[PDB]
């Protein structure tokens, strides 16, 4: 039930955009 | 001596649904997990490092293709290092080759894959966007080392609590140098027969990279629905069911395959008129669906490369070559030579595991 | 070709 924000590979492209 | 019997100093072998675990004093309190024809996955305690890893036991030594499956998935994991792709992190086996009769791999544990979670879950857009980004990035990898994967599907994802995907069970993979001709050369029976590409029971050994988007779209299609694209009974049926979405083929279609007798099959069929994917899957996102569309191309050579369907839109966020990386050394002719004896490739798979062993020494 | 045999066994 533990299906974003706390994945590393998502939280690098939020980074740049 | 026995390092099993070493082992049971403290504590030792496990049964696990039939099966001992003789993963030594390191590795204990181990969990099933799955199993295959000749392996099973546990989950299991490394006392050293104070952390729970998974641990594959195999046995392959009666068959010469398990041997051959075996040593070239040790072979390819350990060269591989990619952030949405399994690796090997240890290895166990006897010190003595004529003691080996299990080979244990030491993985990262991941809490479940993408088969158990379409099950219980139906995924938002942002999951089936960001998860099917990220097969992909771990597919443009393997494909850049002229490798196959040849076996994509729901099951072969990992997925942890953080929302990581990891490919696993390259068992069926293989290497294929592209300046060589493997028309008629690669193994006829490959991939699920749900994530199985066309040209692989049309052109018999006669394949290419392009099964593996093949794939990567049945599970795209199967994430949508929470149901299986192309449920195929046999190959008849599978083939028939392909064709009732896409359609007869096209005269083009009909011509990139080279088996004559199948083409006069596809010929002898009744017409068949493509299913548009809006009206199958109302809700889906068009832009998934113009990439879904693109993978599941008839036509493989005219199918949407890996580096391409990365460049799709409904991957814009996600989307930066910069960190998509590819293999320092891509694998050459020269490690697909393995058409040998499984007591020779018994030797080989022993060599392979020599770095793991205790005082290597290097 | 031993499980791809695309003219059909008899059924
Ligand atoms: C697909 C798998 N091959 C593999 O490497 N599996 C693996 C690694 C894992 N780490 N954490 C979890 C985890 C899992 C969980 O299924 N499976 C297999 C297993 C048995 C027989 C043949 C093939």
């Amino acid at each position: 039930m533990q299906l974003l924000d706390s994945s590393n590979l998502a939280r690098r492209r939020r980074r740049r955009r | 001596a026995s390092m099993a019997a070493a082992a049971a100093a403290g504590a030792g072998p496990e049964m696990v649904r039939g099966q001992v675990f003789d993963v030594g004093p390191r590795y204990t309190n181990l969990s099933y997990i799955g199993e295959g024809a000749y392996g099973m996955v546990c989950s299991a305690y490394d006392n050293v490092n104070k952390v729970r890893v998974a641990i594959k036991k195999i046995s392959p030594f009666e068959h010469q293709t398990y041997c051959q499956r075996t040593l070239r998935e040790i072979k390819i994991l350990l060269r591989f290092r990619h952030e949405n792709i399994i690796g090997i992190n240890d290895i166990i086996r006897a010190p003595t080759i004529e003691q080996m009769k299990d080979v244990y791999i030491v993985q990262d544990l991941m809490e479940t894959d993408l088969y158990k979670l379409l099950k219980t879950q139906h995924l938002s857009n942002d999951h089936i966007c960001y998860f099917l980004y990220q097969i992909l990035r771990g597919l443009k990898y393997i494909h850049s080392a002229n490798v196959l994967h040849r076996d994509l599907k729901p099951s072969n994802l990992l997925l942890n609590t953080t929302c990581d995907l990891k490919i696993c069970d390259f068992g069926l993979a293989r290497v294929a140098d592209p300046d060589h001709d493997h028309t008629g050369f690669l193994t006829e029976y490959v991939a699920t027969r749900w994530y199985r590409a066309p040209e692989i029971m049309l052109n018999s050994k006669g394949y290419t990279k392009s099964i593996d988007i093949w794939s990567v779209g049945c599970i795209l299609a199967e994430m949508l629905s929470n149901r299986p694209i192309f449920p195929g009974k046999h190959y008849l049926d599978q083939l028939n069911h392909i064709l009732g979405i896409l359609g007869s083929p096209s005269q083009e279609d009909l011509n990139c395959i080279i088996n004559l007798k199948a083409r006069n099959y596809l010929l002898s069929l009744p017409h068949k008129n493509k299913v548009p994917w809006n009206r199958l899957f109302p809700n889906a996102d068009s832009k998934a669906l113009d990439l879904l569309d693109k993978m599941l191309t008839f036509n493989p050579h005219k199918r949407i490369e890996v580096e391409q369907a990365l460049a799709h839109p409904y991957l814009e966020q996600y989307y930066d070559p910069s960190d998509e990386p590819i293999a320092e050394a891509p694998f050459k002719f020269d490690m697909e030579l393995d058409d040998l004896p499984k007591e020779k490739l018994k030797e080989l798979i022993f060599e392979e595991t020599a770095r793991f062993q205790p005082g290597y020494r290097s | 070709p031993v499980k791809f045999i695309f003219p059909p066994p008899p059924l």
